[PDB]
């Protein structure tokens, strides 16, 4: 060694805790709620309602993650210290990368169903969506996610990964970037080890995967953007309008 | 803005 | 691992300092006193005091240290998030509990000596008691104690789990009691093993050694509370006089 | 195991903080600037400058640093809670032995070239001082110092203990640093174990060695306050004259 | 109630 | 530390080569086995066979895996060397014990199979043995225990464990037992806080559960051996026969 | 934990000791003749011999060293369980890799020079070869390699993973290797963790740089194939012929 | 880490065995027989026995223990592959210097006694020697060894640096002594920090305090060799009588 | 006895 | 005085 | 061939 | 000698 080990497992620490505050959900909770599923009569309630009330109404849930990881961001070690600008491409690119990540936590993979509105629900809440086929591609997402049996920790760290990306374009001081990320790739690493739990690196999915994810919901958005543009314009949280234009 | 006021900018 | 060890290793940490703070008799202070013994004429003193003074006494001290669990306890990682109902019914059965194991570290085995009232003194100041028997299972009890050579820390964590316990009647939410049991077991057996002390765990005494030993006290009280009743009524610290009715 | 564990890893954290609050210049940028080297005009110009210059320059740079190892003594874990006298023995005869140590992140062994004032300069920018033996006698034990690669945590461990040396005379309260410098020694141990790199503690350079060039240093400069009584008496630093007499 | 006292019940 | 921890550590490595050699069936062949199953033809064919062939049946391939526990047993650790009364005793009371602990392995819990003459089948292919509620206790502890998700290590040391008892009557050497039982502890013990894995202590099935398996076995075949007592005496395995008498 | 950890440090162990028999020249002796370089007469020698000695020169020392590296796989485990012809191919295209990875054993970095027939030589001692651009790109990778100081264990499990590669064409039991190569690949990050060394995997040059070298050789020699067939024929030792057609 | 950390814990695993098989009396042998005394009438009669018995009673037991410890050396890794002269030189000087550091197995420290001649001796059996400073000296000595409740694996690693030692006079290869000696200087280390044992580094005594003894002894010896010089002639053990001229 | 054959006695 | 200033004496 | 010698094919 | 015997000298 010749990095400080206490400058490192103080950096785990940090980012674990960062993310413990801004976990939305706690996890317990997440979890005794596995039994509370969704009525077959329900369920046909969600799919038969209107598609601009699903995108309005799955628009106002994911700009509320969306806003805990902002929050996240801010506390997390190292991120305010970097440029305004990178501040702003980091989380705008990330953010909803994050979350994908994230609702691993509140995906049951037994059932396959998502933690939604108050129950779990199947991957046809969602079919008056339109784009049923990028629902299947977020669910198989956080199943594999879910196959890998995340500690917090471990979720706490690899979300940070998520966001802190060099190879994010329109980044100014790129190389200060390099230096956090390394950092927190060297802590992720260290924590593995410490835990045994070094095996998971090479399972982890690719960097591509979600930047698929992420760009085909944007993809998908302008579809509905421009049938009911005078919905999004007057509906549609502001901040969920900034980040994906 | 709304993402520069959520930080601080 | 699935738990996150981040949050383990952190409520390690904080059931030795809420100990480290209330530890009453710092250890140091403890140990160079162990060559300050009671002389052959101050024996004889304390044996020919009165039952009522020896009692009056040792109450007054005994209460002084359990004032010092109930600071630990309020000190204690989740202990003040449960109910108000348990976290009387924890303390109340379980004070006396921890002072009996805290006695330890005031106890040399060398000499079968205890730490009372400035010098070290044996098993027989406490003739006068005429519970004499309660006396030698208590040394007895603390002389296996100091046998298996705790740390600071072990301490810490055992009188933490002493105190926590789901199997103590009159709980109403017991089941939050049961959770917060076992992330403290989970701590202590971390602890164990990241010093290679694991070995204790079956060296610990039963769990009914202790409520021997604190309903035999309280036993032996009832004679004592109907023999001079009015000098209990008076003189006895009220908190002592709560605890053991 | 008899120790906290959770002790000793306090102070183990403790140290390298109040090392990493006072460490002068933040290593990346002391490693950085390593391309940035005195040219061969620059060298002459300060060899060519008057040894009452480069005598009052130095002795100014030299108690800038001591000024920081004092910030580091009062934020060191228990350093404070010595007898006042005490507190001024070790920092006297201890603050110039703490910075020779430091001296090993400002030296480059590639080159065998120290940070001065600005940029990296060899041997030679002090052949002005007329103690150039003393000089190459320094930047020899910067090497071998330089050799060991030691993290940032170990020099924050292995300077406090340089500060905390029982073996000083005219210490009041010895036994009480003695004590202290234990549990330091028992930290560092750990911390070296912890990382694998207890092998450098037989590498370490003798209590001698910096007993040698500390007393070295002060009988050129008994040399110079006789050459140039008034220089040191109107130009020298307060601090500087205090420490060396 | 002097233990509800000392805790703050 | 006052142990060897070579002693101990290289005890935990023969207990795992002793079961690693006697293994009977290699783990990776039994997962790949996994979609494999009965059809629902085959199923049905087994359950319209004669009692007395299920019977002779099972009794054949139970006495198959208790061959191999025996070589464990040789090939274990200072089980040799212990009498040869012990020897027998800790064997025949205890090598059915070991069987019932290995099928966890050849249990798959997904669907409820245990691995039976070449496929995997339900609980009721032993519908013809008549005692169809031991076999569901049988299905219901191999449940718990692939609920674990032993290691291949840790199904060596706990077997190892479930053989070697002391507790086990008509001992003669008792002594000698408990001292070899304790070794296997502190090794088992010491594997699992060196993986971390000390969590499945608790979560171990009391020394009862196979107590009731075991006894509740050789209670239905009491019944069998006097339904059919000619065929016992002439068909079943002598080895099986001298075990359950 | 879920993989036997006795099992995979077993592993770490045997390949450790198989690369410990097959070591060829012992480290510390490649270490203490770092001090015995080619004079420049010596060198002048080597560079005005002819074209046609040079290769036969270095394809007989060359060859001496792949006969080492086929012992080594004689005694890698689980090497010669695998299939003979995949037992070839991983041989064949392999080996060359190795060595060129062994290499940096006998290059020293302060100066750039390989230890060559007795002595340490420069890049230019193999002036004569034609084929000087991969010279120098042979000397780059072993510099890069001699930078992250490898300990020899790290390249005895390294090498094991050059060997073991089941992205080689031509493999007929390819899954088989794919399991043998995950193991190695489990085992070898296991060791790195147990040893802090875990930040090498990422510095580690990628797959395709071996290929590069170890083509390039095999286009170089095609050259001289040509110019010199009936030297190659005649004088070029069996084993270099069989591996580079 | 640079060195090879499987060769290393190879190392600590090969002396551990070689001290295993040459240590003369198992353990826990020689503790249960520390309630086995000799009685006040058994004592004086070996107080009463001839200087001229006692002396040669002695020189034999020594050259017992004596013969173990240069099997221990035989087996010791990389003993024989020193020099024939400095093979000697190592055993003569230090095999006196390993059984005095033995003996603090067969010294219980509650009674001050030693295992002598089937019971456990105090320190006035061997009155008759007319040395008898010498054996309180030797008391001592196997006391504060004693006082650090040694593992038998640290027992095994200290002899084998009490032999190993390159500071003995008369050495050809003294640089390869050095060598073996730092290796088993690197194992114990690590052995130490491998189970938290770093502390006891610093409480073991000096080099000088064996040497102190085993001349101590050599010169009562030269007395005795002197007032009974024919019966060390004739009766004295020629292994003695080589070693002790 | 068998189960005494299979280890030796 | 100086270096009992900077502490606190 | 010589490879399969080396080896044992 | 006996000591060069021990060992095999
Ligand atoms: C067009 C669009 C937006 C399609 C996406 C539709 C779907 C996939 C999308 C719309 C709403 C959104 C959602 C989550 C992520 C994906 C999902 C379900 C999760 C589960 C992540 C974790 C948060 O903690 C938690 C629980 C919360 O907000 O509390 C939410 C609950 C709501
Ligand atoms: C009828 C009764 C009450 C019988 C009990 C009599 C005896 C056993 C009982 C009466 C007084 C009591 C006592 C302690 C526990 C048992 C004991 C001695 C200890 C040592 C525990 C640790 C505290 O730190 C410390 C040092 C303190 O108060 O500072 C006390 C000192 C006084
Ligand atoms: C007569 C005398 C005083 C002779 C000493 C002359 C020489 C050896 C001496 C005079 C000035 C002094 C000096 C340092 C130690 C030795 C040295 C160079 C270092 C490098 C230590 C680390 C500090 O962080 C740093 C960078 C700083 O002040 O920022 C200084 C920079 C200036
Ligand atoms: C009356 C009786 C005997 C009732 C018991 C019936 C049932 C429960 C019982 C009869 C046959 C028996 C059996 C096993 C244990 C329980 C079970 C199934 C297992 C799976 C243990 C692991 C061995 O490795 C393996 C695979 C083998 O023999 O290879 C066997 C396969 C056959
Ligand atoms: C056309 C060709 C073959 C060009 C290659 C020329 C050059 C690069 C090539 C020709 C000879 C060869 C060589 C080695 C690898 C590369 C190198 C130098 C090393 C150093 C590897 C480690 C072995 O342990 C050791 C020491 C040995 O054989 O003992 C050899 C010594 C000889
Ligand atoms: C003049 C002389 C020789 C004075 C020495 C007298 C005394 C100190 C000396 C004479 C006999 C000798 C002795 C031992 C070391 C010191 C001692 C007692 C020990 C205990 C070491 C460990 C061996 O395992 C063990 C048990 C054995 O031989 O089995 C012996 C038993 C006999």
């Amino acid at each position: 060694p010749y990095a400080s080990l206490t400058e490192i497992e103080h950096l785990v620490q940090s980012v674990c805790k960062s993310y413990r505050e801004t976990c939305q959900l706690r996890l317990e909770d997440l979890l005794r709620q596995r039994s509370n599923i969704f009525s077959r009569e329900e369920v046909t309630g969600y799919q038969r309602k209107s598609m601009w009330e699903m995108w309005e109404r799955c628009a106002h849930h994911l700009t509320e993650a969306i806003q805990y990881v902002v929050e996240f961001a801010k506390r997390l070690s190292g991120f305010m210290e970097l440029c305004q600008n990178d501040q702003i491409v980091l989380l705008k690119a990330g953010a909803m990368e994050v979350v994908l990540v994230r609702m691993c936590r509140a995906y049951n993979a037994d059932n396959r169903t998502v933690f939604f509105e108050g129950k779990y629900g199947g991957m046809e809440l969602f079919r008056a969506l339109g784009c049923s086929e990028l629902i299947s591609s977020i669910f198989d997402f956080s199943h594999s996610l879910s196959a890998l049996h995340f500690s917090e920790d471990e979720i706490a760290l690899y979300t940070a990964l998520v966001l802190i990306n060099a190879h994010r374009p329109g980044l100014q001081e790129k190389r200060k970037v390099e230096q956090l990320q390394y950092n927190l790739e060297l802590a992720f690493h260290h924590h593995l080890c410490k835990t045994h739990r070094q095996s998971i690196l090479a399972k982890l999915p690719p960097k591509g995967k979600l930047r698929s994810l992420c760009s085909q919901h944007v993809e998908r958005l302008q579809i509905f953007q421009h049938l009911h543009p005078i919905v999004v314009q007057a509906a549609f949280p502001p901040l969920y309008k900034e980040l994906f234009s | 803005t709304l993402l520069q006021l959520l930080l601080g900018h």
